[PDB]
RNA sequence: GUGGGAGAGGGUGGUGGAAUUCCCGGAGUAGCGGUGAAAUGCGCAGAUACCGGGAGGAACGCCGAUGGCGAAGGCAGCCACCUGGUCCACCCGUGACGCUGAGGCGCGAAAGCGUGGGGAGCAAACCGGAUUAGAUACCCGGGUAGUCCACGCCCUAAACGAUGCGCGCUAGGUCUCUGGGUCUCCUGGGGGCCGAAGCUAACGCGUUAAGCGCGCCGCCUGGGGAGUACGGCCGCAAGGC
């Protein structure tokens, strides 16, 4: 279990139309991850929240989604 | 005035006179409403994690603009008001805060 | 609502002399125009109290500056009252 | 009598019964069977074992429509989840996946007292 | 003043996806639901299970926390405006302008009230099914006010940290939210846990005091009778003080 904030390029979290760096921080389902397995900080997570809502509206990033296997 | 982010995101399936008229629509109101268009990006034709509309793929334009405040919610509402468009958003505009930190 | 330009042409009105930022005339007038906003802002949204409270907050303070000018010196209280236009 | 080809099941898992809807690649159901569908009435109708013979009564069914393969979508949370899966994979049906689509809300809807 | 913050602090206007219900069509067949076991119930006027579509209400999953905000009550999808409080930096301005606060005034979970809307889920009362000696209950199936919105009243609470507010002094350690800093560390502001001294009836409290002091308000004086009686005041009422 490796850690999904922890490799990755450094960015901008405010970016709400940037997929290909944000739904990185989603899960195997349309879930946004805990810092657990992101890695940000406080401050961090939250506009990362704030942000993935704003995409999820705009239509590029999931509201849910299904797990596979089972 | 102030600066804000406009998104539009309209009806893929615009043939290009059907697009730009909603595109010149789009600019005209904005004109009108006072909204002065410091920048402007055609991303086009992105696609969709849910469908709106049915519609696996949305067109999306962009339009960083200074606009008096007063207006910026009657001026999202004009945009609303055409069929072609799917989603509108105003942001006010972000300074850039710094990820992996 | 209040940017530093207004928040500045007040200052620079009722600075006392050149760089006089937080003198008590210069107080009570950027309390004033807090209060003006606040107070127009609460002529709609009768609603929202809590902002209400801040009025209070804020019609006190200058209540106590400005009985402590009109202890201090009546000559600024009369004339920053002919100015300011209140009590 | 419709000739089905290859397609896709549904596992519904309560924990007061369990029942499968077996439905072509598009949605549109073709067989179904329960714990309710085969013997068993009260209880007894949530059995893991009550289970295992829903699936497989409703594979069987099926299995003469000339159904091949599925894709086995999982909703709910029930004892008689896993006799429901190992009953369909190892009914010589083949199956070509299985899935969770498990449906809960983003808490839109107070529910009866039995589940605050 | 200036510069820099963080936040479910408040109002209004928009608005987004998940789920429930219902209607519409599709395909499909005997059950579904529910329990301790079961019945009531719904089902061949084709339900349950699956797909498509539409309607409408309500609330906001994961982020969410042992977290944050606010004076309290309380506040959680996203946007915009309108606004309250607040923290650190700089040491720039006034020059004690300070603290507390009887009265008064404002706020004030839920329930409840009046008018007018709204009503998907829930659900007092009710209507049935069980269960028991009985069951005016716990369980099951329905369902009305209500829950929702506006305006207006109500003004209660385990309104709990059961701990009034302000300021000063008295070892630390650890986890933490949020600032500033020549960034294992230092330095302010919040939130937790262990603990020096000291306090305590003990339990415990201990730089977020229940320690050492000062100001100022509220309050108590055996239990029941009783938060009752009478009086007054408030309220449409229920009732409140
Ligand atoms: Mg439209
Ligand atoms: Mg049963
Ligand atoms: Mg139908
Ligand atoms: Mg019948
Ligand atoms: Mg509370
Ligand atoms: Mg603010
Ligand atoms: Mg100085
Ligand atoms: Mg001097
Ligand atoms: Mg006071
Ligand atoms: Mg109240
Ligand atoms: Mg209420
Ligand atoms: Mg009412
Ligand atoms: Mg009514
Ligand atoms: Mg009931
Ligand atoms: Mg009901
Ligand atoms: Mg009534
Ligand atoms: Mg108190
Ligand atoms: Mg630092
Ligand atoms: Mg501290
Ligand atoms: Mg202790
Ligand atoms: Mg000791
Ligand atoms: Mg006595
Ligand atoms: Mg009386
Ligand atoms: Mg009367």
């Amino acid at each position: 279990k490796a850690k999904v904030k922890a490799t990755l390029g450094e960015f901008d979290l405010r970016d709400y139309r940037n997929v290909e760096v944000l739904k990185r921080f989603l899960s195997e389902t349309g879930k946004i991850l805990p810092r657990r397995r992101t890695g940000l900080s406080a401050k961090e997570q939250r506009i990362l929240a704030k942000t993935i809502k704003r995409a999820r509206i705009l239509g590029l990033l999931p509201f849910t989604e299904k797990l596979v296997r089972k | 005035m102030r600066r804000y982010e406009v998104n539009i995101v309209l009806n893929p399936n615009l043939d290009q006179s059907q697009l730009a008229l909603e595109k010149e629509i789009i600019q005209r109101a904005l004109e009108n409403y006072g909204a002065r268009v410091e920048k402007v990006e055609e991303l086009g034709l992105r696609r969709l994690a849910y469908p709106i509309a049915k519609d696996p793929q949305g067109y999306f334009l962009w339009y960083q603009v200074e606009m008096p405040e007063d207006r910026v919610n009657d001026l999202a509402r004009e945009l609303r008001i055409r069929d072609n468009v799917r989603r509108v958003m105003v942001v006010k505009s972000q300074e850039p805060f710094l990820a992996n930190a | 609502p209040i940017t530093k330009e207004e928040k500045q042409k007040v200052i620079q009105e009722f600075a006392r002399f050149p760089g006089d930022t937080g003198s008590t005339e210069v107080q009570v007038a950027l309390l004033t125009l807090r209060i003006n906003r606040l107070s127009e802002h609460l002529k709609v949204h009768k609603k929202d109290h809590h902002s209400h409270r801040g009025l209070l907050m804020m019609v006190g303070q200058r209540r106590r500056l400005l009985r402590y000018l009109q202890r201090e010196d009546p000559e600024r209280y009369r004339a920053l009252i002919e100015k300011l236009g209140i009590r | 009598k419709r000739q089905v080809a290859s397609g896709r099941a549904y596992i519904h898992a309560s924990y007061n019964n369990t029942i499968v809807t077996i439905t072509d690649p598009d949605g549109n159901p073709i067989t179904w069977s329960s714990g309710g569908v085969i013997g068993y009435k009260g209880s007894r109708k949530g059995t893991p074992y009550a289970a295992q013979l829903a699936a497989l009564d409703a594979a069987k069914k099926a299995m003469a429509y000339g159904m091949q393969s599925v894709d086995v979508i999982v909703r709910g949370t029930g004892a008689g989840r896993e006799q429901a899966i190992r009953a369909l994979q190892a009914s010589g049906l083949q199956v070509k996946s299985i899935v969770d689509d498990t449906p809960v809300p983003h808490n839109g809807c107070r529910p009866k007292k039995k589940f605050r």
